[PDB]
């Protein structure tokens, strides 16, 4: 796998710069979401909180543009 | 319900190498040392002495300045490359200013150099020689014309945060960004390349005809130099900037774009950097050290 | 992750003939910047072969869509 932990703490999807996400199957057991920001972090986020899928969703909108 | 396959259309990831990295910090700190020892004695001589101070003194006190600064930046620089630019956006913007300044008043100072001795050995006879005597009021428009020319680096210069690739002290004119690069990069490359290199020619090319016509019997060792000037210039700038415009037409599609060529583009533009980065310490032996003045000024200090 | 002094996109052209989501394991999608002037779509295929599909065509975004959906269940 790729991902540890999660960030807890929510965060305005403004600061998303690339997005990933890896389904689950034999290497893992649970989708894994990684996201780069505009500060060099990467973080791993839950695809199964609700503000997690709003920003993944904001972010696809956003970029599309 | 068929497999798309892959004809292609495959994303073009860059290729890293560290054997580049450890020989471009030796490069660097031997180009650091040499250039601050080679100014430092140059300054040095220069300055020793009040007496016989002539237009080529200042013209060298200046570019000898401006190669100290340039020197004196390149080990952040090393240091960035080695592992990207990890030392803030101020320090970016700074360095930036700093090194763009130095090497647009080095460009400038050998033109002016080029000039000087176009009048000094073309119309020597004439009264043209007597408007060389304003060394002090160039060298400052020079100077004011790099700081006004070093601008957009200042400006449109901060920290780049990419997955590829390590942080880099690049360009964030927005999401335009690589248009805007382009046409920026069209001073460096006109008021840096093109129009020095113009300069210099046609004076060095009038007073290598001038030379050749006399009968003096010190010609071929000014004639010597005068090449020797033009080959150093031309083997140090030239490659950079070809391969500046080679990658400003890749970009336009003029030229066909494909991962291979980008690779190559990239390696091409490193080498010819280190290359050109040798003009801080070829300067003083070339321009400096290669006239009996400056040698007998040095045998005198060491006594 | 190496270094350099010219930032590219990641995605010369590309693929232009529609295909079933069913074929999509990992996506990525990079916002258009200083590095890019569009963003950027790369797909993993199913036997691990990567495509570069195109931002702004329009099965492009019932796909990644349709992909997202399936995962996140």
């Amino acid at each position: 796998c790729q991902c540890i932990k999660t960030y807890s703490k929510p965060f305005h999807p403004k600061f998303i710069k690339e997005l990933r996400v890896i389904e689950s199957g034999p290497h893992c057991a649970n989708t894994e979401i990684i996201v780069k920001l505009s500060d060099g972090r990467e973080l791993c986020l839950d695809p199964k909180e609700n503000w997690v899928q709003r920003v993944v969703e904001k972010f696809l909108k956003r970029a599309e543009n | 319900t068929l497999p798309p396959f892959l004809l292609d259309a495959a994303p073009c990831e860059p290729e890293s190498l560290e054997i580049n990295k450890y020989f471009v910090v030796i490069i660097y700190a031997l180009v650091f040392l040499l250039s601050l020892l080679g100014n430092s004695l140059v300054m040095l001589v220069i300055l020793y002495s009040r007496v016989g101070r002539s237009v080529t003194d200042v013209y060298l006190l200046n570019l000898a300045l401006a190669d100290l600064l340039f020197a004196l930046t390149l080990p952040i620089w090393a240091a960035s490359k080695v592992n990207g630019w990890i030392f803030g956006t101020f320090l970016c913007k700074v360095v930036s200013l700093l090194k763009e300044v130095n090497f647009y008043s080095g460009i400038l100072l050998l033109a002016c150099i080029s000039v000087d001795r176009y009048l000094a050995i073309v119309h020597a006879t004439r009264t043209l020689t007597q408007k060389r005597y304003l060394v002090k009021f160039i060298c400052l428009s020079i100077w004011g014309l790099s700081l006004l020319l070093a601008l957009p680096v200042l400006l449109f210069r901060r920290t780049v945060y990419s997955s590829n690739v390590s942080p880099a002290c690049y360009e964030d004119m927005g999401n335009n960004t690589a248009n805007w690069r382009m046409l920026l990069r069209i001073l460096p490359q006109s008021f840096g390349f093109i129009v020095p290199l113009l300069i210099m020619l046609f004076c060095y090319g009038f007073t290598l005809r001038t030379l050749f016509k006399a009968h003096m019997g010190q010609k071929h060792r000014a004639m010597r130099v005068i090449f020797a000037v033009v080959l150093i210039f031309l083997l140090c700038w030239l490659p950079y900037n070809l391969v500046l415009l080679a990658d400003t037409l890749m970009r336009t599609q003029v030229i066909q774009e494909t991962c291979e060529r980008r690779n190559h583009i990239d390696r091409a533009l490193d080498a010819t950097e280190i290359l050109g980065i040798l003009h801080s310490c070829l300067n003083p032996l070339i321009y400096a050290f290669i006239g009996q003045k400056f040698r007998h000024g040095l045998l005198k200090i060491l006594a």
